[PDB]
């Protein structure tokens, strides 16, 4: 039965990645006064399959300057982790109940960067190396605030488990007490994915494609789908932590429904933002995260350390 | 337990062997040092969990703290070395023979 | 100084907020009357078994039964 | 065992995709195609040369900040303790010393990049 | 117009709803019409092993009530 | 005391500062075009980089 | 099972060996990441999770910084791998073979207090509290805030001083 | 259940994919690049057809030679084309690319991009109306509709 | 010890968590707690030279609780003899040793 559950958790995520590429294109088109794919199928529901099939039908590249081992490992790892981050998620019941699920998320995400690093290094092209170093800077920038934001939120949950947030929000979202932390977490998830305005790892206007510039159809598809999967993942994280779906033990289907609605909202917001803003300079990202988010993050961490004490609202350990 | 500890000790010894037997690059030796730190952290955590002594878990985290501080100052010295000679080679810092 | 605080609140409000929240976090515990209850709650939780004692016959203050009206009551936590 | 199962399933999915991407399509390999890409012209050098780093100090600092995060993470448990005043004081001291170190770096212009 | 986008959104919404409902229904089907027991601490695991043993077949979700004490 | 090993040895400097071979700059050269989107199509823009 | 923790320790040993052979620090950081992953796995197999996830995150950040640095200071025109040098590859294989030999000869001549291939998997979790609620590893590491306050100030000052010290070292 | 019929349908599918997903390359040399843009604009939405400008040749499937090709630029063009992975198509846009055009008799112009790379479709104009470039894209789509590769493999 | 500042000021920065028999979180107990306690209590007030001869029984009980070389040897010998028997067909494990047991409670 567990393998069937694996399927019911995996194949829909990939279909959703594909139709997320679709929704991205169509939303950006209508924002840009254009339509977006409507030719390939009814309103374009076959463009993703066309793209994927076409890519996995193309000649891949085995250049002469590359370390083929890492060149091939990196996309494998990217996709693997993009799919593995979805397992401990409660919707409302997870496939793998982990007590330290938050830390699993953190570590797997911090690991997904090495796909970019090793790809850009192996490719042995200057633009690839530039994308890799930009990823290094981006991680060094956001990873400090990520964990402190998350700790400050969890100090009212009582644990690193993703299933106690459901009982924590049983009456009221965690956005009201933590909307500053929610905003900073939103932007930091925006950065974790190398997504606009932080699309610096593949900045087409400075670096033709970054770490992808030597990669070709299949591996490139792997990278791309990993990106568009981590997008949905981080939206789901935002909407399990700060937004709380209705949990009535006799009605988990409503929980899944509302979870999906909120995830769609947050993802469409990601696309909105890509369409609405220019791109940062990768030094300004560091300056932001280290001069506006980290000081405030420490202040709020102290605030949420104290609040349970001068309120007697310390959470329980299971 | 005993086989685990034997293998972790052998691993510490291999990393120490690497640290002692230099090659051109210095960062490789720093990485061998970090590997020794890893071995020791793991050994200590395993011992504390086998003994159920939850009063000694604060020790390995301190191990990691100080190991990373050592790594930081090593990287800074590496920066200075590269600025001086343009490379992190060890065969270049041999002028204190007098 | 008010003008300095003002031009900072206009220019660099993020550090103003940071210092303010720092100070409030450090202060409010000294201010609230619900601060004493944190340790009382974390002490009220029976994470272990309440090992009983031998009735030497000289423990008047100690109960012979859970529902015997003796010992620490948790009403202050039942209506808080 | 189930976590192992899921993760290995993902490994196998990715590897299957890569296999059928490397063995399904028709190939025609030659040097001018397999050569590096530098915007239409030939590279003047190798990409394996020192690419100077201007945020090295910030990365070093990031190491220590990661460790401070590692020391802050046990709070969810440290708040279940009877000695609450001690936990409060120690957490405040830790975060304050962290912020003071950051402020000293800021002022001495460490967070700014070498040019 | 903008309502030409709802097909993809609805498809992805269905695909994002499927996982949770599937996990829940499968947990119920495999754990005897009950939520999969959570073992966050060793005490719960001890309880579950006790249940597994007392149940004629080694399965923790076969609950044995007062019918089995006389 | 001199030896066959310590013949090439030179007395150190009086301030511990050593006249050192000036290691020239190695500046990464990059063809920013053409075919680069920023480059409007026919610009090459060979440039030197320190990072 | 039963060979699980031993396989983990052997993989950790091989990772540390390939590290000690000092290839380009890129592949060395790779081996260190792998060894930290294996260490996490084994620490989890002994009972504790917090410490494993912790060390993993720490070494991931460290190897990120190390990649950034080696691409700037510790690079070469032709970086060396384990296969590049016949001698390094040969000593790597030799080390694997010597580990095998040591194990298979200690099982025979030596006692069972070090390596017991027969009896493996019997000594991992000697004792345990079957009825227990407060055994997570984070309890100990949180003792720093309440009981072991000295280690906390010690480490915090180490980090403070480290900031000042790296600044002073990197001053030009 | 004839294998020839199955192969014809499979080839239809192959071509449908490679056709409904044509990612060109951001390679514009001269005026004709403006009409390329305008064909990317709302009135003529490219993505509507599955067309997407990717900047790396290792990801592109077709290159539109949108302007004049000088002798100082031909090596780079041939290099980029060479770096594009098969299947790779080419489209000559304008009169400069087809036969040099208004600069045919110049000392610094190749009298046709068809000398440096092989061209599938020629779009005439100076500049070609974006509508015409789209007509050419669809002409290419049909040409791909008529590749019949697996049928050839089965007939070999 | 070299500078017994703690024992002077009457504090404890590093000495209340040295050995296993010390106060642990939530009044748990490290294994070999009693053996360590008895060793320490025997070695108190006599010195490390005498303790190496007079608390030898207790220290050895501690060493065996902690490292367990002898339990290992014993169980290994038992399994070895049983394997020999089964090899030459002189033994059959009872039901409760082959999975088929009465699982009390
Ligand atoms: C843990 C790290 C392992 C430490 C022990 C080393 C074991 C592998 C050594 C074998 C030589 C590999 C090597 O360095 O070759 C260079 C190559 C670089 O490419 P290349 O230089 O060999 O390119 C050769 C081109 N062909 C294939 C045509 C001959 O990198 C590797 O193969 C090793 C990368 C390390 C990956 C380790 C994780 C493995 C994951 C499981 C699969
Ligand atoms: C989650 C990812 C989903 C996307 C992946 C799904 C992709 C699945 C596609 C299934 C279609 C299978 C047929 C694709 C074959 C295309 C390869 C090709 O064009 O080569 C032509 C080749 C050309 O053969 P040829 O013999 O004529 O080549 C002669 C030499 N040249 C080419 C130089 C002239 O045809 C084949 O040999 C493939 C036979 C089809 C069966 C292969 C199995
Ligand atoms: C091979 C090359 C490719 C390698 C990349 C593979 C992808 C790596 C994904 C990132 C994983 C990093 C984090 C480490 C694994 C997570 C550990 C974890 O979550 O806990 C292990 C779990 C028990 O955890 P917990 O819930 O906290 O304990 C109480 C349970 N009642 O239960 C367990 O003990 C299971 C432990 C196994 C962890 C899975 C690792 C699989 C490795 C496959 C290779
Ligand atoms: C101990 C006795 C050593 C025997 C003498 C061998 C000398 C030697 O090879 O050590 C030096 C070596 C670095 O040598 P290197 O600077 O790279 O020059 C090329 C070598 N021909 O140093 C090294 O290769 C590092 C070796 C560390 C790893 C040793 C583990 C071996 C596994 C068994
Ligand atoms: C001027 S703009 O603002 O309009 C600008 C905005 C951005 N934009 C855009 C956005 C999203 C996608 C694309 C097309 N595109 C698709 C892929 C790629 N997709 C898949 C893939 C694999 C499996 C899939 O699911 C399944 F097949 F079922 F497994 C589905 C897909 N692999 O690679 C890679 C590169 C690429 O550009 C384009 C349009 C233009
Ligand atoms: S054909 Fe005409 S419009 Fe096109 S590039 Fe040449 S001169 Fe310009």
């Amino acid at each position: 039965m567990f393998f069937i559950n694996i399927l019911t958790l995996l194949v829909p995520i990939l279909i959703a990645m594909a139709f997320l590429t679709l929704v991205e294109r169509k939303i950006l088109g209508y924002m840009q006064l254009r339509k977006g794919p409507n030719i390939v199928g009814p309103y374009g529901i076959l463009q993703p399959f066309a793209d994927a099939m076409k890519l996995f039908m193309k000649e891949p590249m085995r250049p002469l300057t590359t370390s083929m081992s890492l060149f091939i490992i990196a996309p494998t790892l990217s996709l693997t982790l993009a799919l593995s981050l979805w397992v401990p998620l409660p919707m409302p019941h997870p496939l793998i109940n982990l007590n330290l699920g938050i830390l699993f998320i953190l570590a797997t995400s911090s690991l997904s960067v090495y796909s970019i690093l090793w790809s850009g290094w192996a490719s042995n092209s200057k633009y690839s190396l530039f994308g890799a170093l930009r990823a290094v800077a981006q991680t060094i920038s956001y990873e400090v605030t990520m964990a402190i934001i998350l700790l400050s939120v969890l100090l009212m949950n009582g644990s690193y488990s993703l299933q106690t947030l459901i009982t924590t929000q049983e009456h009221m979202w965690l956005l009201l007490p933590a909307w500053p932390m929610a905003m900073m977490w939103f932007i930091s998830t925006l950065a974790e994915t190398n997504r606009a305005p932080f699309d610096l790892t593949e900045g087409e206007s400075e670096l033709v494609s970054g770490f992808n510039v030597e990669y070709a159809a299949g591996p490139f598809a792997l990278f791309f789908m990993a990106e568009y999967t981590n997008i949905i993942l981080m939206n789901a994280l935002t909407t399990i932590i700060f937004l709380g779906p209705l949990y009535y033990i006799n009605l988990p289907e409503l929980y899944s429904t509302n979870f999906m609605m909120e995830a769609l909202l947050l993802s469409s917001t990601f696309l909105w933002i890509r369409a609405s803003y220019p791109r940062f300079r990768y030094d300004q990202l560091m300056h932001l995260l280290w001069k506006n988010f980290l000081p405030l993050t420490l202040a709020l961490c102290m605030w949420h350390i104290s609040l349970p004490i001068f309120t007697a609202g310390v959470p329980p350990y299971m | 337990m005993p086989s685990t500890f034997f293998n972790l000790t052998m691993a510490f010894s291999l990393s120490l062997l690497g640290t002692l037997m230099f090659r051109s690059h210095l960062m490789s030796t720093l990485l061998c040092l970090e590997g020794m730190v890893l071995s020791l952290f793991i050994m200590t955590s395993v011992t504390s969990l086998n003994s159920n002594s939850m009063s000694s878990m604060p020790i390995p985290i301190t191990i990691l703290v100080f190991a990373a501080c050592e790594a930081a100052v090593g990287l800074a010295l590496l920066v200075k070395v590269s600025n001086t000679y343009g490379t992190d080679y060890v065969q270049n810092l041999n002028l204190l023979q007098c | 100084i008010s003008a300095f605080l003002k031009n900072a609140w206009a220019k660099e409000p993020v550090l103003v907020v940071s210092f303010s929240v720092w100070g409030l976090a450090i202060i409010m515990p000294m201010i609230s009357p619900y601060t004493k209850y944190a340790s009382m709650i974390n002490k009220a939780t029976p994470y272990n078994y309440p090992v009983p004692v031998r009735d030497d016959g000289n423990m008047p203050d100690v109960p012979s039964h859970p529902q015997d009206p003796l010992g620490p009551s948790l009403d202050w936590l039942k209506n808080l | 065992m189930n976590l192992y199962t899921v993760i290995f399933i993902n490994i196998l999915l990715s590897l299957t995709l890569i296999l059928v991407a490397f063995w399904l399509p028709q190939m025609n390999l030659y040097s001018e195609k397999a050569n590096p890409y530098e915007c239409g012209f030939d590279p003047t050098s190798s990409a394996r040369l020192p690419f100077s780093m201007k945020f090295f100090l910030v990365a070093i600092t990031f190491l220590l900040f990661d460790l401070e995060i590692a020391l802050l993470l046990p709070l969810p448990w440290a708040i279940q303790t009877i000695k609450t005043s001690t936990m409060m004081i120690m957490a405040f001291i830790l975060v304050t010393i962290l912020s003071l170190g950051l402020a000293y770096e800021w002022t001495q212009k460490g967070l700014e990049w070498t040019e | 117009m903008w309502f030409e986008i709802l097909p993809g959104l609805a498809i992805m919404g269905v695909c994002l709803v499927i996982p949770g409902v599937s996990t829940a229904y499968i947990h119920k089907f495999t754990n005897g019409g009950k939520e999969k027991r959570v073992a966050r601490v060793q005490y719960q695991w001890y309880l579950m092993e006790r249940d597994r043993r007392i149940s004629g077949v080694n399965r923790y979700y076969v609950s044995k009530g007062l019918e089995n004490i006389d | 005391y001199p030896s066959k090993e310590t013949a090439h040895w030179k007395p150190p400097p009086w301030n511990d500062v050593d006249i050192l071979k000036e290691k020239a700059v190695t500046n990464m050269t990059l063809n920013f075009g053409p075919q680069h989107p920023a480059a409007h199509g026919v610009l090459r823009l060979v440039l030197e980089l320190s990072g | 099972m039963n060979n699980y923790i031993f396989v983990l320790s052997s993989l950790f040993l091989v990772g540390c060996l390939g590290l000690a052979l000092k290839p380009s620090p890129i592949y060395g950081g790779l081996g260190l990441i792998v060894s930290g992953f294996v260490g996490c796995l084994m620490v989890l197999g002994f009972g504790g999770s917090f410490l494993g996830l912790m060390v993993f995150l720490i070494y991931l950040g460290g190897m990120l910084v190390v990649f950034g640095y080696t691409t700037a200071m510790a690079t070469e025109e032709y970086p060396e791998t384990w296969g590049s040098n016949w001698l390094i590859l040969g000593f790597l294989v030799l080390g694997v073979i010597m580990e095998v030999f040591l194990i298979c000869v200690l099982n025979y001549y030596d006692e069972v207090g070090v390596i017991n291939l027969d009896g493996l998997g019997d000594w991992l979790m000697y004792e345990v509290d079957d009825v227990g609620v407060m055994l997570e590893g984070g309890i100990g590491v949180a003792a720093m805030y309440s009981c072991a306050t000295w280690m906390m100030v010690v480490a915090g000052w180490s980090l403070f001083a480290g900031i000042f010290i790296i600044i002073e070292i990197t001053r030009d | 259940s004839r294998a020839e019929y199955v192969v014809t349908k499979l080839d239809d599918l192959i071509n449908w994919a490679r056709r409904s997903s044509l990612w060109p390359m951001t390679f514009g040399l001269a005026c004709c690049a403006v009409e390329m843009m305008h064909m990317a604009a709302p009135r003529y939405d490219m993505d509507r057809f599955g067309v997407v400008f990717r900047a790396s040749p290792r990801q592109a499937d077709v290159m539109i030679v949108a302007g004049t090709l000088t002798n100082k630029m031909a090596p780079a063009l041939r290099k980029v084309y060479d770096q594009m992975p098969e299947p790779r198509y080419v489209v000559s846009m304008g009169s400069c690319a087809n036969g040099g055009g208004y600069y045919h008799y110049s000392y610094s112009v190749v009298r046709g991009c068809d000398r440096i790379v092989p061209v599938d479709i020629y779009v005439p104009g100076c500049p070609p109306t974006a509508e015409a470039l789209l007509y050419g894209i669809l002409q290419l789509q049909r040409k791909i509709k008529r590749e019949q590769k697996l049928k050839i493999w089965y007939r070999r | 010890p070299f500078l017994d500042i703690q024992k002077k000021l009457g504090i404890s920065l590093d000495r209340h968590f040295m050995f296993l028999s010390a106060e642990q979180p939530y009044k748990n107990a490290a294994r070999c707690h009693a053996f360590e306690k008895e060793w320490i209590e025997c070695a108190h007030g006599i010195g490390g030279t005498r303790a190496k001869k007079e608390c030898k029984i207790e220290f050895d009980d501690f060493e065996e609780c902690l490292l367990r070389y002898k339990t290992m040897r014993r169980m290994h010998d038992i399994k070895k003899q049983r394997e020999k028997l089964m090899k030459e067909g002189k033994y059959t494990p009872p039901p409760h040793h082959s999975g088929r047991e009465e699982p009390r409670p």
